[PDB]
């Protein structure tokens, strides 16, 4: 669309038992392609671990 | 069964009727099954 | 005797128009029809 | 202009075999191909069936003969048309003239 | 007993799951060793 | 979906899955004919007299 | 434990081929392969056998149906294995059932 | 045509051990498994819970038995599926079936 990229997300996660979509109905984003996320992992409190 | 045909698409056949009425006769077997894998690959709108 | 197949077939994959918004009660003109056909085609597992 | 449909001409309506036989008849009128008939309670002498005497079929005739004819040649099993036999008008309801022959070889399909 | 059963193929049924989202945004993964983590922002304003 | 349960006290067991069949078995069809050999005598529509 | 008891689904019991016919049925109940069958005393459709009603036996029936079945299938001609006929509860006497089908070309072997 | 689902057998819902004991039994009736059970009140013999007396429940049978069962086989600690117990019908409220093992190792998820 110019110097922004149209994408339409439809991804799905299911509940208890039924199937929901993860956006709600009428929604948009405004955000950086290259901006900075973290994928934070704690520790496993496990006693084998 | 008799000439090991069990397993086939289609089957032809032809015989004549003994006695003193003679008719003769045609016939194809078969046993068509249409089936589906996955029913749900598919989506049917009735429109109105 | 009657034989019945039940392929598997859901109830999301049997949409019926009817109603009062199907498609002949739109105006010809403004309305859209993608957007019915990318909603129906939602419950499709797999392309179409 | 005019048109003449060449229709084929089957009275059998299964692959059954039809056998025939010969009996004395008291046919009182012209009775074409295919007319059922009844046999007579007071001299049991073969005759057309009424159509209204229910389960008095016996069979359905085979060649064509009147009142001259002393012996009538009639079929005694097999299957035949609705369309192709020739039911008197008496038996008004379909039902009831299904299954007339019922009981014996002869079968209406 | 006398059944003889022969199975044809089978169905697969997975989701439309594409997450989109640990591959754009999230692209960089960390582990912890601490218990809290901070997160902190200088607000650059000169005059 | 999967449970935000603690890590002290348990996990419940996620029942498997898997297991559904059926049977479409019999099927058939014959369309007999006869040749009745009485119709050989008349002319056929085609073949011109 | 549990047995296994096979025997060969052979329900004819001479050489004598068995003719098939079709005619209104007026079934009352649910009626399986192998049940005979008479026609309606008053309206003529054809119902399960009673096992009381002397000669009223007029075939054997071929497929199974039930009340939504307008036409019923039922042999004509032939012999069937005493055993395997699934005769009605009424009809307790053996030799009025072997010879229940006399005067017809159903026969009990 | 017909349907038939497979489902894994899976009494089981938490990884709680399943510890099994021995009792004298003075069932009545055939008893299949996973049937809770109570102790007689005059007797001390091991029956089916009756579903209605609060408390009563002391265990799930493991193994099959009948009146002639002079032992009975029955699970003492775990935790156990709602849907895999065949609760008596007496008992006809969820809640009091899904906390009727209160008290005792049993639970039930």
């Amino acid at each position: 669309y110019g110097d922004v990229a149209i994408v339409v997300y439809s991804g799905q996660y299911v509940e208890n038992g039924v199937k929901k979509n993860f956006l709600p109905d009428n929604t948009m984003v405004l955000g950086n392609t290259q901006a900075r996320g973290l994928r934070t992992y704690g520790c496993i409190q496990d006693a084998d671990a | 069964q008799r000439e090991g045909i069990n397993a086939s698409a289609r089957y032809p056949k032809n015989w004549v009727t003994t006695g003193d009425p003679a008719r003769e006769f045609t016939m194809i077997q078969s046993a068509p099954l249409m089936l589906l894998a996955d029913p749900d690959e598919f989506v049917s709108v009735q429109l109105a | 005797d009657p034989v019945e197949v039940d392929m598997g077939r859901s109830e999301e994959n049997n949409i019926t128009q009817s109603g009062g918004t199907e498609w002949s009660k739109r105006d010809k003109s403004t309305y859209d029809p993608t957007d019915d056909i990318e909603a129906y085609a939602l419950n499709a597992s797999g392309v179409v | 202009t005019s048109k003449e449909t060449f229709t084929h001409y089957q009275p059998q309506g299964n692959s059954d075999p039809a056998h025939t036989a010969t009996a004395p008849g008291g046919l009182s009128a012209k009775a074409p191909a295919m007319t059922p008939l009844m046999l007579d309670t007071s001299s049991r002498k073969l005759v057309a069936w009424d159509g209204t005497t229910d389960g008095a079929a016996v069979g359905i005739l085979a060649v064509a003969a009147d009142q001259t004819s002393t012996t009538l040649t009639f079929y005694k099993s097999g299957t035949f048309r609705y369309e192709d036999v020739l039911w008197p008008e008496a038996a008004s309801d379909e039902t009831k003239k299904r299954t007339a022959f019922a009981g014996t070889a002869i079968s209406i399909v | 007993m006398y059944t003889t059963a022969q199975l044809l193929a089978a169905n697969e049924q997975k989701f439309k799951f594409d997450p989109l989202f640990l591959r754009l945004f999230f692209r960089e993964s960390y582990p912890f060793t601490t218990e809290k983590v901070y997160l902190s922002q200088i607000p650059g304003l000169v005059n | 979906m999967a449970l935000y349960v603690s890590p002290i006290v348990s996990g419940e067991v996620i029942r498997s899955r898997g297991g559904s069949t059926s049977e479409f078995t019999p099927g058939y069809v014959k369309p007999k004919h006869e040749v009745n050999p009485q119709m050989t005598l008349r002319r056929l529509p085609d073949e011109d007299p």
